[PDB]
């Protein structure tokens, strides 16, 4: 009972390079459906299949193949990558095609970035800034900020970490990242978070705070010829201590 | 404008003959069939050329992958029914839907359901409600009213949609389906008085005998068969009555006009 | 289970004349299911360039089919409309009365 | 040809009604869907309308006018979950969906006690950037972004303390030049008046 589970969550790729999508529902539906999402329109329908042993062709075919290995699974090909394919895509599925009434259930999505160079790709710098003593004394909160600097692409998940768990209570991030340089197209990102903790929380002295950021870049195969450290997927997180006084 | 109406057809078999495919749509309008898939070609295709003419390409891509999946429905609908009817054997399982655009400018809707070729399940888009034949059927009706929004779906695709594919329909043959033939009506004898029309369209047409002014249980009606040109015949006849002599005429409405002979 | 048996008509599409052209036509309908053989008969023997519609369907979930073939009527040929169908223990002929 | 529109961005105050507008010119219809899709998630399905009327569904109620081509989602009680991308689809004749562009529904916080102020966080030794945090100020102040290129400032976003039940916005300010100051760092927003600068 997991739904409709899709595979990458989230990809960098070079032009002219391959890549499929992999989409599985265990909800026994007959329909699926392949859509890319960008800014400022509608989803578009890439490829659909309307019951197992067919497929045909949606709004935006070209550039696109797909599979309709069986009736769970419903993959999307990329063959020669192009930069216009970055893209969001999502998968659905329903139980059939033709029913007025049946809605579709969407996959998490597949984050894709098609780059001319990987030369521009870098991970995030992570830094943890700790409470200012005025807001702890005017408020009696105490609130941490963490800083993700200069990463590219847009393709991170920051978390945050109290004492070896994960907390969301009291966390606010940015929704969107930062470009470090507005003008340029292929501009850095920054993104912000911050925690907010009571001060007697701050205040003792062997509470762990830790932000987290997942960064999505590089695998093995990718080919790297830079002089820096190759951008890989890493986790690059920051840490700070509770302050008594 | 003569009353025209849009059908589809669908007939699904269980275990079919090695060539007999076991899934089969047909759409009409009128007495015209205008389309036609099946599991055999898995290919809707037009079948009058007016429908060719005027529909592209794309079209026909589109509702071929729709009754692709609709096939499969209804392999599994009918999976369903004679595994309930606890049924060996092959046994057929049918769907009508469509919609009439009447001369007053009134319109009917219906849809219904068949299995081995006796009434299953009929809809009432009135009071959004199915109507069971049976047990079987009964199952089947509780799961459908479950979902609402599809009770409100078939309602609005019978008042609104099947009316606008019509009327699109009809223009497109307008030539054809909107013509008028007027009959070519005789009278024999062979002892009874045969009345016989042939070569009229539309097909709706009406016969009968009259005996001294009025109307009669005494009159054998044929039925309206096709010519095989596009044009239909039909007939009608009475026995005569030796120990009277009567006034026998026969009577013909066929497309607003009325007919009637005189038998000396 | 409600087996319908097929009802058969043979006629001409024209009133027939000696000499003349025309067609015969088989309109078998009403039946059910829709398996079923149909073969015009030319003095008993089989006519093989014959024509046949499509499976159609009726209101009352019955079939119906239209099996014809040209043919010039003459005094002395006797024309018949053979039609099998599970529902006939065996074939039954119908034939042209003009 | 075929079209559908709703507005890009709305924006409501907690507690408050807000009704997201959809008008569609299509081809046929076989009914209109909502989707709601909260930022980086994907959608979910809200409601099915067809036929005229009103049809409710907790908080949410969505309406249908067919001789109009228009739909409304009326949302009641705007609670911050509410924060999302809400997406009309109309099917048309042939079965075939058209996606409306989205509208992304913006929710102030009320905030009860407003305590502007802001303040400079402690440096960390493993960076070289001095910031500074804008918190805790009015729903109604708008965050600028910065006109020096080497200073970068966030939007606001609203963070919620569960445990207190409390809710404030707050803005980032940071850069490593050497005339950086909170004191300066929101010079190009228009701020409360009364916001609170602690003595550096
Ligand atoms: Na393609």
């Amino acid at each position: 009972n997991a739904g409709v589970t899709q595979t990458p969550k989230f990809q960098v790729l070079k032009t002219g390079q391959s890549m499929t999508l992999q989409c599985a529902q265990d909800m026994n539906h007959n329909s699926m459906y392949w859509y890319r999402q960008d800014p400022g329109m509608g989803l578009r329908l890439i490829y659909y299949s309307a019951s197992e042993g067919t497929t045909d062709k949606g709004e935006v075919p070209n550039g696109y193949n797909v599979s309709r290995l069986n009736k769970r699974e419903f993959s999307l090909r990329l063959e020669s990558a192009a930069p216009s394919q970055t893209s969001v895509y999502f998968c659905a599925s329903s139980v059939w095609t033709g029913e007025g009434s049946g809605e579709l259930f969407f996959g998490e999505g597949s984050r894709l970035t098609v780059l001319e160079d990987l030369k521009n790709v870098f991970p995030p710098e992570v830094a943890v800034f700790e409470p200012s003593e005025a807001e702890i004394s005017h408020t009696q909160k105490a609130t941490l900020v963490c800083l993700a600097t200069g990463f590219y692409p847009d393709h991170v998940e920051l978390s945050w970490w109290v004492n070896g768990k994960e907390v969301h209570s009291g966390v606010c991030t940015d929704p969107q990242p930062l470009k470090e340089q507005p003008a340029l197209n292929d501009s850095r990102y920054a993104l912000s978070s911050r925690l907010r903790v009571s001060a007697t929380f701050w205040q003792n002295p062997r509470n762990h705070f830790r932000c987290q950021v997942q960064f999505y870049g590089l695998s093995e195969n990718d080919e790297w010829t830079q002089d820096r450290a190759k951008p890989v997927t890493q986790i690059v997180s920051a840490e700070a201590w509770g302050r008594a006084d | 404008m003569r009353t025209h109406s849009l059908r589809y057809f669908r007939l699904g078999v269980s275990d079919p003959i090695h060539g007999v495919p076991e899934f089969i749509s047909v759409g009409y309008v009128d007495s015209h069939p205008i389309t036609t898939y099946d599991s055999v070609t898995r290919q809707k295709e037009p079948r009058a050329p007016w429908m060719a003419e005027n529909l592209a390409p794309d079209h026909w891509e589109r509702y071929t992958q729709l009754l692709r999946g609709w096939q499969q429905m209804f392999k599994v609908e009918l999976k369903r029914l004679q595994r309930h009817y606890n049924h060996s054997g092959s046994h057929t399982y049918q769907r009508m839907i469509g919609c009439e655009l009447l001369e007053d400018g009134s319109t009917t809707g219906f849809l219904q359901y068949a299995y081995d070729g006796q009434d299953f399940l009929i809809f009432n888009k009135d009071t959004l409600s199915w109507l069971a034949v049976d047990n079987v059927a009964h199952t089947i009706k509780q799961a459908w009213e479950a979902n609402q929004h599809e009770l409100l779906y078939q309602k609005n695709w019978l008042e609104e949609e099947c009316i606008a594919w019509l009327k699109r329909f009809l223009e497109y043959g307008k030539d054809t389906l909107q013509r008028t033939e007027p009959p070519l009506v005789r009278v024999n004898r062979k002892t009874a008085l045969f009345c016989k029309a042939h070569g009229f369209y539309p097909p709706e047409i009406y016969m009968t005998w009259m005996k001294n002014g009025e109307e009669i249980q005494e009159i054998d009606y044929g039925d309206i068969l096709p010519s095989g040109d596009g044009t239909y015949q039909a007939w009608a006849s009475i026995e005569l009555d030796p120990q009277s002599s009567n006034l026998y005429s026969c009577h013909v409405e066929h497309s607003g006009v009325h007919m009637v002979l005189q038998v000396p | 289970m409600i087996q319908r048996t097929p009802k058969i008509q043979v006629y001409s599409r024209h009133p027939a004349e000696n000499g003349k052209s025309n067609f015969l036509n088989c309109y078998v309908s009403g039946f059910h299911p829709s398996d079923i053989e149909v073969d015009l008969l030319k003095n008993g023997e089989r006519i093989e360039k014959v024509e046949h519609s499509d499976l159609s369907f009726s209101k009352d979930w019955s079939f119906y089919l239209l099996y014809y073939t040209e043919f010039t009527p003459t005094e002395k040929d006797e024309y018949a409309c053979r039609v099998n169908h599970v529902t006939l223990s065996q074939p039954k002929i119908v034939k042209w009365d003009r | 040809g075929q079209n559908i529109d709703q507005p890009t961005e709305m924006t409501a105050t907690e507690g408050a009604i807000v009704q997201i507008n959809c008008t569609y010119q299509t081809s046929g219809f076989n009914g209109l869907f909502w989707y709601q899709q909260h930022a980086g998630e994907a959608p979910t399905f809200l409601s099915y309308n067809v036929l005229d009327g009103l049809e409710e569904k907790g908080r949410f109620s969505s309406f249908l006018s067919r001789s109009k081509g228009y739909s409304y989602l009326l949302l009641k009680e705007l609670q911050m979950k509410d924060s999302a991308s809400y997406l009309c689809a109309v099917k048309d004749s042939n079965y075939q969906l058209i996606w409306g562009a989205g509208t992304k529904l913006i929710i102030k916080p009320d905030i009860q006690n407003p305590d502007p102020a802001v303040y400079q966080l402690r440096d960390s030794k493993s960076s070289d950037k001095s910031v500074c945090l804008f918190t805790d100020f009015d729903s109604q102040t708008n965050v600028s972004q910065s006109k020096d290129s080497d200073v970068y400032i966030t939007d606001k976003c609203v963070l919620d303390m569960r445990s207190m039940d409390f809710k404030s916005n707050s803005a980032v300010a940071w850069s490593n030049k050497s005339d950086f100051a909170c004191a300066n760092a929101f010079n190009n927003s228009i701020i409360p008046e009364d916001t609170f600068f602690p003595s550096p």
